[PDB]
């Protein structure tokens, strides 16, 4: 899961 | 000199040496006056790398911890990652102080409201990653507090294309996947944030299209990845 | 502390890709004085390499930005005062490294390729001294980079089989002293390709060990003739 | 340039  | 400090972190960031960069722009926003754009950026990217490293090095270190039966070895791997439990710890608490005493009393202006809240969630968000008891439910209470309060400033002041808008979005549903365990709410927020954004193309600004669009890529990546 | 604790926590911090803590922990069990097993051997230069590599990869991309702000003096000066705050720390890394050299692993060094590699190592980090070097330092720090990979090169030529990776590796990193520091292209492409010729005629003395890291430092001596010629 |  990418976050910024 | 603030021009100067600037100009160092900049340096620092292209030589890759992030404890300089942090360090430049923790002595910026120590003195106190409102940061510009550039400038949380700077300092936003600046911890950011100097906190990811130890999160990656926590990862490994706990998942060693779990795949050891040896006790010698398991109890090594328990120490180190220990450590850096420490060292990630005391970064988030820097930047935790930082965003409590200067940024965000002194945050004029809705987009840095946001833009600080939202670190301020992230870096309670870092904490919960590796908290354990009655610790953990506060802090995870503390994370979901800021992300709320940024996110309800947003979706009145900002565009739905706006870069820190769709940011916001972006973690606040990682925040609900990985922190609470909420795929469903976790997409919704993402896929919500993405219809709203694909809606109002024309809001788009030549300055910022390209963060935009990959943000909004990055948004329907995690709602792909979720749902399957 | 114990020194298997200390090498058990180096791997770890590898893992980690926490390359401080890691040349920490080799750098005392370097220290108590025994003879380092090959495993041993290796994670002290894993570490140092990376440690080191650190601040050369900040130099060269520092000392570019350097240059791409000639006529910009603010700038400029910005750039030279902090290429010159990482040559500091890249000479603090360099003098750790080629003392433990000088006091422990050289001396304790009992077979050819431990001498070969150990020589090769003060060769090396002489050579990232000399990268930065200035002054009336400059050629001696040359002469001593030149030395050390002169002695390793005749034991290696003598002791090990011309397939060998220690052996590779050394005409690897010496040619590119000659090319990069003493600045003699010949003295560099003679010395690769002579390495690579003599291995290509003896394939058949590689071992299911040493075949893969062998074959690779093949490539690359035939990668720095291409880029030499 | 290569080195090891």
């Amino acid at each position: 899961g990418h976050s910024l | 000199d603030k021009n100067e400090l600037v100009q160092k972190a900049k340096l620092a960031e292209q030589a890759e040496r992030y404890d300089d960069m942090a360090a430049c722009m923790k002595s910026v926003t120590e003195q106190g006056a409102e940061l510009s754009n550039e400038e949380r950026n700077l300092l936003s990217v600046a911890y950011k790398n100097v906190v990811g490293a130890r999160r990656s090095s926590w990862r490994v270190v706990s998942s060693i911890e779990q795949k050891t039966g040896a006790e010698k070895k398991q109890q090594m791997a328990r120490e180190y990652r220990e450590k850096i439990e420490t060292e990630l710890r005391d970064i988030c608490n820097d930047v935790l102080s930082l965003l409590e005493k200067f940024l965000i009393p002194n945050a004029s202006q809705a987009e840095s409201k946001v833009f600080y809240l939202k670190m301020k969630g992230d870096y309670y968000r870092y904490l919960a990653e590796v908290a354990a008891g009655d610790d953990k439910k506060g802090i995870v209470d503390q994370s979901q507090q800021a992300y709320q309060e940024a996110f309800e400033i947003s979706k009145k002041e900002m565009q739905p294309t706006h870069p820190i808008r769709l940011g916001l979005a972006l973690n606040f549903s990682v925040f609900y996947y990985e922190i609470l365990n909420s795929p469903e709410k976790a997409c919704s927020l993402a896929k919500t944030a993405f219809d709203e954004a694909i809606a109002e193309l024309d809001t788009l600004s030549e300055e910022s299209y390209k963060d935009s669009t990959l943000i909004m890529q990055l948004l329907r990546d995690n709602l792909t990845l979720w749902t399957s």
